């Protein structure tokens, strides 16, 4: 199997800037003296089919804008966006079709580099028709921040929290391309009503402190 | 200058296998949309080259390769297959860059006929787009033949039958090669 | 304009039968060569195998060899991708990729079959409301949402009335939970002064549980 | 004249490896097509492989990726690698020289081969004395196994009346023979009859001697 | 995968007349069918070839003929031997096939058998086994009925039987009946009879001796 390796896994570029993706062959992709590379490039936006942009490393399909360009030889290929639009996110993959084992890139995410905003963090107790049912919720919010790397510790009495929290973030947004994150925090309603004070901690790029968003039972 | 691929495809008679005629085309701007998009073939199977963006190319030389052969046999026109045909009559590369097109001829090539024949015995297999028109008489065994027809000495060549009462497997089936060439030199086979 | 149109998704228990199909349409089909690919949650894309209908010559991948059986049917130009015994490794989402020949692109590309096989079986959601309040404002903003727990399979829809909301709304991946199920939850973020005047209610449906619930969130 | 006499069939156990030649004369091997045809026993012909005059070699399903043909153009033989061995596969196998693929024109004697995990016994040689015109007596081979067993009368002097019935298989799991000639009575003790077994798969050679009581 | 059904399953005629044998196959085959010919303990002999061919030394009393799905095997003007499982096997669609065979034999006036009986020898008695044989030689028609009466007890479940091909001197069928017994079994009775039914036989005749006797 001639494995495909690409880099970078994640990429960042803002708006009419140029994104490129690199794609790593194992062994040759040539199929017979053509001297054409059987290698080609794949779309794939978030809920979509992957659509093909780029066949024998160089030529587009029908359709495909000007501003992907396809480039490379022998082990080394390279896939080229030259004016990125709020469009062009998702993720790319390129494939051999040299060898009967077809393999497919790890994919490269392509986000657009907005610029740093600070999440807006809110906090939820649980309702009181959920603690009828014997489990309390406590959910914590992060609305429309970027990027997407941020840092979230739920903090029961000062009591760090583990194994009882889960997290779920949003793909990027079509007109603000910021990122929506939210940290759930289940519990039992005999645990929930041993405590008072639960606090949701968040870490980000745009904070100087972390903020604390908690309230008392 | 159109390229004359309905001279091939739509021609009146084929040749047999073990002859199979060769097209050469050059020097002409080739519209393959009046080939396919045209339905009427029960095989069209391309390796390495996709007939639907074969409009915008530019090939040096392109080949079309005739012959008939029954149903059973066409799986045999294919890298890496092996058979009687495949070794004896028409053999294609592993690397083969290219199409292999068939439809069922009952109508045209079958007569209640005997026209059409095949090598049966070989002593090594062909290399690729070999072809070989020996008639000589093949020597099984040490004693010369000289060019008499007996024991340990059989004529290379056997006809098909080609009734039409026959099966699906054994009724002829026109089968259209294609290749592709891409030479250094400027290419004369394009299209729109 | 070629397309290829692939069956609808499918829920399984493990150790079951499982059979998606994936028909074309396209004057030129008789070259097209039918490709089928396996999509794990929040991973790549992987090449099972590859049909010709016209003869059914089938070319597996090593990883997927004697696993899946692939088939076609060249009269109602149809594919299939076929398990004797589903396991709950086969959990991801298939595509029907279709390629003008062997050793060329893939260009046509089904909308995709979602399979999810687990031992769960079919739950209404739990919907609750994530209530505005001091904690849930940002002075001139308010944040609300509801909470959807404990339902199983995929998917669930989210409407904040009724459609009619949809600026500044946020829904949010379903989670799968340890217990077999999955979590989500909707965030809509409305105006501080429209708590009052404005009523605002989310409405969860869960096709497969025929559970259609309209719960109102108020501080 | 064309010959075909094969080699190398025996008892082997199931799962093992077994190998066969067919020494050819009259005709050159890497020339002509040539297939191996088995016979189960008590049952008809089936088609196992077949190897062309340009080297490539076709298998059968119940077979395949298990039995490998193959020549040897310096010793004028055809090989018939039998792996991974069933006790379903136990049959005569035959030489035979195809024609194109189609039929063949020349078989060679056969050679049996017995897939079982059963061991190799030699025969038991016992003899049959005449009653009390025409006089009857003959020997019974009892217990051996595999098959075959080759008899003979006065060192093949006596071949007139030789009735030597197919051996039937005991409910021991072994074979048993009885062969009986038709001498006429008055030749009793001027002629003095004595019975040839041999057992090639257990290299037993017996001759026993058969008078009248 | 063509079947080849065959008919009749085995036909019997007196020699002079005329044999007809039929190969029907499941999908036409456009003539691409051989018939073979295989005496017992002998290789597969080929004889007709394209349906319509005759092999090399084959005599012009052998006539084939069909095409597609339905072939006949005609053989005129039969002599000895000439008898044996004629086999048609079809080369139009890959994995070559045979049929099930048709057996043929020979016809001859009805004869009698000569019943013979064995007591077991003393060498195979020290062994703790005792085996009785009964010989049923040179009659025809091969149908016949061997029972084992011991004193005036039938005996079943403990003798097997094993007949003989056609004569190549009088085409007389010659069968054994063996019973097989342990030694303490053997010494508990005293009258071993043998008792044979056949067409030409009025009434059955049984063979009998007296242990020690
Ligand atoms: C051959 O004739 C058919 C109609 O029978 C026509 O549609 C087709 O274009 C012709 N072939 C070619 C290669 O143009």
């Amino acid at each position: 199997d001639i494995v495909m390796t690409q880099s970078p896994d994640s990429l960042a570029v803002s708006l009419g800037e140029r994104a490129t993706i690199n794609c790593k062959s194992s062994q040759s992709v040539l199929y017979s003296s053509n001297n054409k590379n059987y290698l080609a490039w794949y779309q794939q936006k978030p809920g979509q089919p992957p659509k093909l942009l780029i066949y024998w490393t160089s030529t587009r399909e029908s359709g495909v804008p000007d501003r992907f360009s396809g480039s490379g030889s022998g082990t080394d290929f390279t896939l080229t966006i030259s004016s990125l639009q709020a469009e062009d996110v998702a993720v790319y993959y390129c494939q051999q079709y040299s060898s009967t084992p077809y393999t497919f890139g790890q994919g490269t995410k392509l986000e657009i580099k907005r610029t740093v905003a600070a999440p807006s963090v809110f906090i939820f107790p649980p309702s009181d028709e959920q603690l009828k049912s014997g489990t309390a919720s406590v959910v914590c919010l992060l609305n429309n921040f970027y990027p997407r790397e941020a840092k979230v510790q739920w903090k029961v009495d000062n009591a760090l929290q583990s194994g009882n929290s889960q997290e779920s973030v949003t793909e990027q947004d079509s007109k603000d391309s910021t990122y929506s994150l939210s940290s759930t925090l289940t519990l039992s309603k005999a645990d929930y009503e041993k405590h008072k004070v639960y606090a949701c901690e968040v870490t980000h790029q745009g904070l100087s402190s972390p903020v604390t968003k908690s309230f008392n039972r | 200058n159109l390229c004359p691929f309905g001279e091939v495809f739509n021609a009146t008679r084929f040749a047999s296998v073990y002859a199979w005629n060769r097209k050469r085309i050059s020097n002409c701007v080739a519209d393959y949309s009046v080939l396919y998009n045209s339905a009427s073939f029960s095989t069209f199977k391309c390796y390495g080259v996709s007939p639907t963006k074969l409009n915008d190319l530019c090939f040096t030389n392109v080949y079309a390769d005739s012959f008939v052969i029954r149903g059973d046999e066409v799986r045999q026109i294919a890298p890496g297959q092996t058979g009687k045909i495949a070794d004896y009559n028409y053999k294609l590369p592993d690397d083969f860059t290219g199409c292999v097109i068939a439809w069922n001829s009952n109508n045209l090539d079958s007569k209640v006929n005997y026209n059409y024949l095949y090598r049966l015995f070989r002593k090594s297999n062909l290399k690729p787009f070999e072809r070989d028109i020996s008639t000589e008489i093949y020597q099984a065994g040490s004693t010369p033949c000289n060019g008499v027809e007996g024991f340990n000495c059989y004529f290379p060549l056997q006809s098909y039958g080609f009734q039409p009462t026959n099966g699906v497997g054994y009724q002829p089936y026109r089968v259209v090669v294609l290749s592709f060439e891409l030479l250094h030199a400027p290419a004369t086979v394009c299209g729109p | 304009e070629v397309q290829l149109v692939q069956s609808g998704a499918e829920v399984k228990k493990p150790g079951e039968s499982l059979k998606i199909s994936c028909k074309g349409s396209g004057y030129i089909f008789i070259t097209y060569w039918i490709g089928w690919v396996r999509q794990m949650p929040g991973k790549g894309l992987e090449w099972m195998g590859i049909i010709y209908p016209g003869d059914s010559e089938t070319r597996y991948s090593p990883s997927f060899q004697g696993q899946v059986t692939i088939s076609a049917d060249k009269s109602i130009s149809t594919a299939y991708l076929q398990w004797s015994s589903l396991k709950a490794s086969d959990t991801a989402m298939y595509y029907c990729a279709g390629s003008s020949g062997i050793f060329t692109p893939m260009d046509v590309w089904g909308q995709g079959t979602t399979v999810t096989v687990s031992s769960a079986s079919t739950k209404g959601p739990s919907v609750f409301p994530l209530a505005p309040s001091s904690k849930s404002t940002s002075g001139g903003t308010a944040a609300l949402g509801c909470l959807v727990k404990d339902y199983f399979p995929e998917p669930v829809t989210v409407s904040w009335n009724s459609g009619a909301l949809t600026s500044g709304v946020h829904t949010f991946p379903a989670v799968l939970q340890s217990s077999g199920l999955y979590s989500l939850s909707s965030v809509v973020t409305v105006p501080s002064s429209s708590l009052g005047t404005q009523t605002y209610i989310c409405n969860v449906n869960h096709k497969p549980s025929n559970t259609k619930v309209d719960k109102k969130v108020e501080p």
